[PDB]
């Protein structure tokens, strides 16, 4: 009884915060601060949610009843949270399997991709970082106006502890390990491209894909020279362009896990939107 | 495709001007944009520049916390706040295009690379 009006009041700071999360994220670039935001939200929803599972396995295990009527609300639930309504299952596996749905879109959707937000985030923001510099590596090189010289070598060493520094951060699970068809379901529902699959020790991981730094690198191991290297302009801008176009490809990359993050938001709203409403009836 | 400058003048020591680089048949957006200066008998040199995204700038030497760029994408405009105008600054001030770059968060002062040229606006300290 008390039980019940502490739920529905956990539920609905649960919603607030939700959508607070969900502005954070349609902003056109997530800055370190950002992130900062993002990550608090979070943890303010995990310390619901928590609540939430200790108030649920009371009703659980005193057999609240859940009234026909409020039990039939649960058919608006997100096909995702697995709830289906009345049929012939007890007050107890109800109450119980209703704090399952919530740990568990808050676990496998809400915290894996605010990880894997967080993890290309901060890598692309140490990579636009490099792209901020690059001046600082080029030089008019030739008396005549029509070259450049590039520090090829400094902008690759650059570019190297980039991919050194992100090269084992792992998009998902944020630490543990998993089975080598497990990784591969993860990935090849993601999008194949931003992640790659990779055997850390005894199992599987789905870490950042290199690929974008990997070509920007081979980009520059084929431009020769011993350090530095004389570009004519038309040959600069070919290599300029090859470089921005992984850019735009690790941006892409930023905005579809921003997606997945947002579309697991949009589940999270609406089962707690319903579960309120469910409360609310009983 | 013309580029332009205004805002120049004549200033004295400690004053300030803002100059403004516009366009016409063409959009500064797409590639970064400088501002090279030349006094009479000089040396052309680089003054400052601004990335196609504008969140990355660059100042000469001799210029640096005295002097700001900035973009005005709404009317297609970049502008250089200049301040504490030191009598050294009196030059022909040009603002220029590089259209070989295309990452957005460069840009140089290399006068090779900028092949698209304003007028140029008499600044006197």
């Amino acid at each position: 009884v008390s039980s019940l009006t502490m739920l529905n009041d956990t539920l609905h700071n649960i919603r607030t915060t939700n959508q607070a999360l969900k502005k954070e994220l349609s902003q056109k670039t997530l800055t370190k601060t950002s992130l900062e935001e993002i990550a608090l939200h979070s943890s303010q929803i995990s310390m619901d949610v928590n609540k939430s599972a200790q108030l649920l396995d009371i009703l659980s295990r005193n057999e609240y009843p859940i009234n026909k009527d409020a039990r039939e609300l649960l058919h608006s639930a997100p096909k995702e949270a697995e709830l289906d309504g009345d049929q012939m299952i007890s007050h107890r596996e109800l109450w119980a399997k209703i704090a399952n749905s919530i740990n568990d879109i808050n676990e496998q959707y809400l915290k894996v991709y605010e990880h894997a937000v967080s993890s290309y985030t901060q890598m692309y923001q140490d990579f636009s970082a490099v792209l901020s510099s690059l001046a600082g590596w080029i030089s008019p090189g030739g008396n005549d106006g029509n070259s450049v010289k590039l520090q090829v070598n400094s902008l690759k060493k650059a570019l190297e502890e980039l991919k050194e520094k992100y090269k084992d951060k792992p998009l998902y699970p944020a630490n543990n390990t998993v089975s080598q068809e497990q990784a591969n379901k993860w990935l090849t529902e993601l999008g194949g491209t931003i992640g790659k699959v990779s055997q850390k020790n005894g199992g599987y991981v789905v870490s950042i894909n290199m690929t974008p730094i990997d070509n920007m690198l081979k980009s520059l191991d084929n431009l020769g020279g011993n350090g530095e290297v004389v570009l004519d302009n038309a040959k600069y801008q070919a290599w300029n362009a090859g470089f921005s176009a992984e850019d735009e490809t690790m941006k892409n990359n930023l905005q579809t896990l921003v997606q997945k993050y947002s579309n697991a938001n949009s589940i999270f709203d609406n089962l707690v939107k319903v579960l309120s409403s469910t409360i609310s009836s009983s | 495709l013309q580029l332009v400058e205004s805002g120049g003048g004549l200033v004295q020591p400690g004053g300030s001007l803002r100059l403004s680089c516009a366009a016409s048949g063409f959009t500064l957006d797409d590639q970064p944009i400088a501002w090279f200066r030349q006094a009479p008998g000089k040396e052309r040199e680089g003054v400052s520049c601004i990335s196609i995204d504008g969140n990355t700038q660059s100042y000469s030497d001799s210029v640096k916390g005295r002097f700001t760029i900035s973009r005005d994408t709404a009317n297609n405009r970049v502008h250089l706040q200049m301040n504490n105008l030191k009598p050294e600054d009196t030059a022909v001030y040009y603002c220029a295009a590089d259209r070989y770059t295309s990452v957005r968060q460069m840009c140089t002062m290399i006068e090779g690379l900028h092949r698209v040229w304003g007028q140029g606006t008499q600044v006197t300290v």
